[PDB]
């Protein structure tokens, strides 16, 4: 971003959580060392979207001088055979690439409901290809630099799997 | 054949040459396609799974009425213009539709209940084989009926013997699959079964025990479930909004229709009630008479033994109590049937089924 | 149900000592086991199995065997898997 | 054989007909009966592995080997896996089939024979994934250490056609 | 010689594309047969000289043309595998006890 820090924070005590786990890995990991534990990639959103919330990402993210792609919801739709998710893999060869880079999903509640009914239409597929964003969160990709950031407008039905404390850690109310 | 010589001279000539005009214009892929549009320019519109983009202007061989809107047809085979058209026959891909076969029935068993069985001849039977009456009067007649009570125990085998009576074209239509949790399937199947079956002149469609549909209250529309108000808001078109010249019949017999009744009868398109009738001591031995016609039993038993004294037992009861009892001397061999098995079918029937609201004196 | 569209509805046993003995008298011939194994005394040690669940204590009798490693299954092998079978079904 | 040479279009077989004269379904969706070439081996067939077929004549060019696979649906092996078995304890009462449902009827096949009761083949595992259910599938590779596939289908059928039959054999 | 002469013949042969097979619904009296091919529509061919309308039963796999999709011979017969999802068995695996009571 071109703007200076943040005008929409103000509080010491959370936003620099958020340093802890991001500034860590870039410079020396040696703490993760004598832990035995691996970095965490959580972060999670609740809140109203836009106030104190989604410029986070244009602002925090843009001092710490790593690579930053946003990734919106509305262009991964692709309403005519979807590729998805299969997007979203060739994007994480620019962090095996560049190790400093930040991935900032933006107010997306859409992947959160679950539909207990099942009833749905195009939305099947929506569960159908957040698996494979789960995939990335479990499987052969590990490395601590990518961080792991969405948001909600409400704590209604969204994924608990994806909920794991490991896969979100830090918690950023907006009081 | 005579005309083989002379007129068949000036025929086969121009009869050969045009089916060589047909290989020029048909080849043999045939495409078939559909046909979306009558253009009165000549051009069509090319329907298939490969996505096809073609100009094709219509040919010769197909007419006005021939040329359907979304019916397949048959296609050049390089140009791909239209050229000859699909029968349709056999089973559409619509709904459960039966097509005809021919049953036997007449009245025997419900014997006995003839004081309400030529009622319904009147408006149902009469008014087919003889379209008249209605050019002198000037009253149109009723188009379905609406039956009311316990179904088979004579009042919906009523309606079995007269669709065999009818001598004609008769559909059964089921009315239970419409409630399914999908919203907006009903009004859709239930408008083509009317309307591709209305060349047939005969119908009478016969629909058994709906209680789902006819949910209104004090509103006509409220935020009730859209499963089941909207689903009769399609009957609504086929016996007010759209009516034919009577072909189509539509006659429902379920349990109680008394709140589902006016959203749907109207007053004067079907005129019929008829409801389930407590049988005298005529009406009984005419239904268990009947029955034995071909039965065989001991001829020291008397089959209006227990006429006299019994509780609510329809046409729906003997019939068990005919085969719980003959199931039993079956097991020995013999087309008799003991009196033992007589008063243990009755009992079983009695203990189960049939239970009173134990409301005394009044 | 109505007279005739519907004849009887056919109640079947309840489970009792000689109930759990059903499939015991049926399965036992193509699973291997031994000449000590008594099918009705085995069977009173049993509870709440008659028809699907000696199916699977007997699947779980093959399972014993494996950690043996032998080619035969005796009647201490039965008794591990009578209170395992239950534990699944009284949960809930 | 060599008039075919190098323009390979990949096929899929379908089913024999006849001695040398044989249908052979292609990647595109359009089934041509092609002649066999007498060369081929004819015992290799499967209605899985794929074939090789010509541009415009697309006549059947060579049976290909086991080396046929294709990373088309990522097909390889798991090298040195991380998860540890022996460190994750307290299932071990329900992990008692680690080795007696995997590795057990791949070494001894005769234990079952000895026994009478199916194997477990069908394997199913219901529940929320990370917290020790999939950190068990994992820790598989370590106690097999061979070749090991793990694979999420999810995405992974195509939206269109002809590339997700591409993920439904072969693999 | 019947050999390497039928080598040469793979040649010629195979300069055409390939064959269609389809099933065949019904037929007609213009010496034309409907065949319904499994990936497209439903397209009505031509047969050959070796082959009539009398013994084309329904539903059989046949041999088409590639440009001109004529009907050259009949191939195989109706496929094993019915409908989709078939559970239909006769004289299962349970004869006389298997569930007891």
């Amino acid at each position: 971003g071109e703007i200076t820090f943040d005008g929409i924070g103000g509080l010491t005590e959370q936003i620099r959580e958020l340093r802890e786990v991001i500034e860590l890995p870039l410079k020396n990991p040696e703490i993760f060392q004598r832990v035995g534990i691996k970095p965490p990639k959580g972060v999670l959103l609740y809140g109203p979207p836009g106030t104190g919330k989604t410029l986070l990402a244009k602002a925090v993210a843009a001092t710490i001088g790593a690579n930053f792609i946003f990734s919106p919801a509305s262009g991964i739709v692709d309403k005519y055979i979807g590729e998805s998710a299969r997007i979203i893999r060739e994007m994480f060869a620019y962090a095996k690439e560049h190790e400093p880079c930040i991935i900032f999903m933006d107010e997306v509640d859409a992947i959160g409901g679950r539909r207990f009914s099942e009833g749905t239409s195009a939305d099947r597929e929506i569960q159908r290809t957040l698996m494979e964003l789960l995939t990335q969160m479990d499987g052969f990709d590990n490395l601590g630099q990518t961080k792991i950031i969405m948001a909600t407008n409400r704590p209604d039905t969204l994924d608990p799997a994806l909920l794991r404390p490991g896969r979100l850690d830090r918690k950023v109310e907006i009081p | 054949f005579v005309s083989n010589s002379e007129i068949l001279k000036p025929f086969e000539k121009k009869q050969e040459e045009e089916k060589k005009q047909l290989e020029e214009i048909r080849g043999n892929p045939l495409s078939i396609g559909t046909l979306e549009e009558i253009i009165d320019d000549d051009h069509a519109i090319v329907t298939s799974p490969t996505m096809p983009d073609y100009y094709v202007s219509i040919l010769s061989f197909v007419d006005k009425e021939l040329l359907e809107p979304g019916c397949s047809v048959l296609l050049h085979h390089k140009t791909m213009s239209i050229v000859g058209v699909l029968q349709d026959d056999a089973d559409p891909m619509v709904s459960v539709m039966k097509m005809d076969k021919s049953p036997t029935e007449s009245y025997s068993d419900i014997g006995g209940l003839e004081s309400q069985i030529q009622e319904i001849k009147e408006s149902v039977e009469l008014p087919l084989t003889h379209p008249e009456l209605y050019e002198e009067m000037g009253i149109k007649p009723p188009k379905g009926v609406i039956l009311y009570g316990a179904p088979g125990t004579g009042k919906t085998l009523l309606a079995k013997a007269v669709a065999n009576q009818t001598s004609a074209t008769f559909l059964r239509i089921v009315g239970s699959e419409l409630i399914q949790k999908y919203l907006g399937d009903g009004p859709r199947l239930c408008r083509q079964i009317f309307k591709v079956a209305g060349e047939n002149a005969p119908s009478i469609v016969f629909i058994d025990e709906i209680d789902a549909i006819g949910t209104k209250r004090y509103d006509s529309n409220s935020g009730g479930e859209r499963e089941i108000q909207r689903t009769m808001l399609e009957l609504l078109n086929q016996l007010d909004g759209f009516d034919d010249r009577g072909d189509v019949k539509v006659i429902m017999a379920t349990n109680k229709i008394e709140t589902l009744d006016p959203a749907l009868i109207r007053p004067g398109r079907i005129d019929r009630k008829i409801l389930f009738e407590n049988p005298d001591l005529s009406t009984k031995k005419k239904i268990l008479g009947i029955h034995t016609s071909k039965m065989n039993l001991s001829e020291d038993v008397n089959l209006e033994t227990l006429v006299t004294t019994k509780d609510d037992l329809s046409g729906a009861d003997i019939q068990a109590m005919c085969t719980e009892a003959g199931l039993l001397a079956l097991r020995e061999r013999r087309m008799q049937v003991t009196a033992e098995d007589f008063k243990q079918a009755k009992e079983r029937v009695m203990k189960n089924k049939v239970e009173e609201n134990l409301e005394g004196l009044y | 149900l109505r007279p005739g569209r519907i004849d009887r509805k056919i109640e079947f046993p309840p489970p009792s000592v000689a109930a759990r003995a059903e499939i015991l008298r049926i399965h036992s011939r193509k699973m291997n086991l031994t000449r000590g194994i008594n099918l009705r005394k085995v069977a009173e040690k049993m509870n709440g199995c008659s028809g699907a669940d000696v199916k699977g204590v007997c699947t779980e009798a093959g399972m014993y065997a494996l950690r043996e490693r032998r080619i035969h299954v005796t009647q201490e092998d039965f008794e591990l898997a009578v209170g395992k079978v239950m534990n699944k079904n009284q949960e809930t | 054989k060599r008039i075919q040479s190098v323009p390979l279009v990949i096929g899929q077989f379908l089913e024999p007909i006849d001695q040398n004269t044989g249908i052979v379904s292609s990647t595109t969706g359009m089934s041509y009966v092609v002649r066999i070439l007498s060369t081929l081996d004819r015992e290799l067939l499967k209605p899985s592995m794929s074939v090789a077929l010509h541009r415009h004549s697309n006549a059947l060019v060579d049976i290909l080997p086991p080396d046929s696979d294709s990373s088309i649906s990522v097909m390889g092996e798991n090298e040195k896996p991380d998860v540890t078995y022996a460190d994750v304890g307290g299932l071990d009462m329900q992990k008692q089939e680690i080795r007696e449902a995997v590795e057990l009827p791949l070494v001894q096949a005769d234990l079952y024979e000895q026994i009478g009761i199916d194997p477990p083949r069908g394997v199913l595992l219901y529940g929320p994934p990370g917290t020790g259910k999939t950190m068990l599938v994992k820790a598989v590779a370590n106690s097999t250490k061979a070749a090991f596939i793990r694979v999420n289908g999810s995405e992974f059928v195509h939206k269109y056609l002809g590339e997700g039959p591409r993920m439904v054999r072969d693999v | 010689n019947d050999k390497v002469r039928f080598i040469k013949d793979e040649l010629r042969l195979l300069q055409e594309p390939g064959s269609y097979v389809g099933e065949v619904i019904k037929i007609v009296s213009d010496k034309k047969v409907l065949v319904k091919v499994q990936p497209e529509g439903k397209y009505i061919v031509d047969v050959a000289k070796d082959i009539n309308v009398k013994d084309l039963k329904a539903s059989q796999r046949v041999c088409l043309r590639s440009d001109s999709y004529m009907l050259h011979k009949v191939l195989e017969n109706k496929a094993d595998p019915l409908v989709s999802l078939m559970m239909v068995e006769k004289v299962p695996d349970s004869t006389y006890d298997m569930v007891g009571g």
